[PDB]
Formats: structure tokens, sequence, C-alpha cells
């Protein structure tokens, strides 16, 4: 039982690559004009690619937009990966329909236990290489805080959550960063950080988006 | 030419896909390597160019 399966072509409607001559990142569409990332994908050059399925062939359900803006959250903390959020704008809006979707900000946040959909195309082998065409998902559910907590002793903040199997073997890697984890319609984390991948006690670490969700709302709202 | 242009390429924790450079001493030559956004060490590059001018020669 391998953890990721093919989503299916625009299925995850509210996926985006961040492209820069490649696909370096994810990010979620929160609406026509913003995207959600993480800080620790800021580049120059971002262009947004939305309605992706296949990210190396043209599919015809494609927007490509360019960026004119990109927020990293003011106290982003590089060393200790500390509110690792990043916003963008897009330079003209994304026509909306159903290939190509936004996700609602989280009206408050999941519990340990929830279920959700992490996306991606990043790495699909633990331990090894390869990188996928079209778009992976995976459904992983909320880790406790403290397992979370012994998972990564002494390195996990409020704004940061655990979602994975402690079993290992099912995971978001290299390439994933920025991408949603979506629960029960709303979007909870953005993909951060792992010791590897898919790793036996060591989940994936995310951000915990309910945090933000004023700091969002009012950035995009005088921006 | 320095001592950290010895250390093996560190992708480190962050789950980005970016590539950059490191110094390949066993090949006498800068090459790419996938950097994960995060905690860099000193054998990452952005470029060739800087590869070669900060470690060329170690
Ligand atoms: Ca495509």
């Amino acid at each position: 039982i391998v953890g990721g399966y093919t989503c299916g072509a625009n299925t995850v409607p509210y996926q985006v690559s961040l492209n820069s001559g490649y696909h370096f990142c994810g990010g979620s569409l929160i609406n026509s004009q913003w995207v959600v990332s993480a800080a620790h994908c800021y580049k120059s050059g971002i262009q947004v690619r939305l309605g992706e399925d296949n990210i190396n062939v043209v599919e015809g359900n494609e927007q490509f937009i360019s960026a004119s803006k990109s927020i990293v959250h003011p106290s982003y903390n590089s060393n200790t990966l500390n509110n690792d959020i990043m916003l963008i704008k897009l330079k003209s809006a994304a026509s909306l329909n159903s290939r190509v979707a936004s996700i609602s900000l989280p009206t408050s946040c999941a519990s340990a236990g929830t279920q959700c959909l992490i996306s991606g195309w990043g790495n699909t082998k633990s331990s090894g290489t390869s990188y996928p065409d079209v778009l992976k998902c995976l459904k992983a559910p909320i880790l406790s805080d403290s397992s979370c907590k012994s998972a990564y002793p002494g390195q996990i903040t409020s704004n940061m959550f655990c979602a994975g199997y402690l079993e290992g073997g099912k995971d978001s890697c290299q390439g994933d960063s920025g991408g949603p984890v979506v629960c029960s319609g709303k979007l909870q984390g953005i993909v951060s950080w792992g010791s590897g991948c898919a790793q036996k006690n060591k989940p994936g670490v995310y951000t915990k988006v309910c945090n933000y969700v004023s700091w969002i709302k009012q950035t995009i709202a005088s921006n | 030419r320095p001592d950290f242009c010895l250390e093996p390429p560190y992708t480190g924790p962050c789950r980005a896909r970016i590539i950059r450079y490191f110094y390949n001493a066993k090949a006498g030559l800068c090459q790419t390597f996938v950097y994960g956004g995060c905690r860099a060490k000193r054998n990452n590059f952005k470029s060739a160019e800087d590869c070669m001018r900060t470690c060329g020669g170690a």
C-alpha cells in the first residue's frame, strides 16, 4: 500500500504550481488574485500555474499568471521555520471555473484525528527520486500536539502541526512545500518541513493556517 | 578553494524543490542538487558561475 495516489485531473482545483523555469513549490488559490504558500518558497520571478495536472504537458486547462507581489509573513523565521506563510498576488485575476477554483479559509482549527488531503507534485520515493508528471494526493490525519512535539522535541511552535502516520511510508516531500492540507473543505495547513520524507516517527510538519486567517484577510484587503 | 567546498550537498528539512549548485570535488566541478528551501549550508550556490568563483579548484 503506497501512500500517494494520482488524484485525477483537475480534481484538486485550488492547487497551484509555483514555477521559475521548473516547478519548485505548490500553493493554494484562496481567491481569484491571491495564492497562499510557504515563506521558504519565496523567490523572485515566479509564474503561478493554475489548472494543471500534468505539469509537463499543455493539456488545455492552464492559466499561467505571473505574480505582481509576494508577501512573506513579517515574522517568518528562516531558522526556526516559524510563521512559514507567504501570500502571492497574481498580475491579473484568474478565470475561475470548475477546473480552477479557490479553497475557503478555516473558521476554526482542526482537532487531532481530522483526516485531510495533501496534494502536490513532490518526490514520490521515501528514499529515492521520482517526481511525477500529474498531481498526487494523500489522505493523512492530523496529529496531536503532544505526539508532534515528541517527534520533534524543542522545534514545534504553536504555529505548527504534524500530520501523517508514525509508521512512515506515506508523507509529503521535496517539491510539495506551499501546497495545501485541506480538511473538511477548509484550508488548514501548508506543507512545510520534516526529517527526510515518510520516515517512521517523523511525520510531516505543516503551518497551522487557522492562526493567520486574520492576517491573510486583512493583508489581502490592503494590497 | 575552501573547506565548506568539500562538504556534501545539504537539502535540509524544508520541502521545496529548488535546483542549486554545490562544489563536487570528486568531479572537479560544480553540480546541481535539490535544495529544500531552508537552512542552507555554504556549498549551496545559486548559479554555477558563483560556485566556480568561490569554490572552483578545491
Ligand atoms: Ca498541464
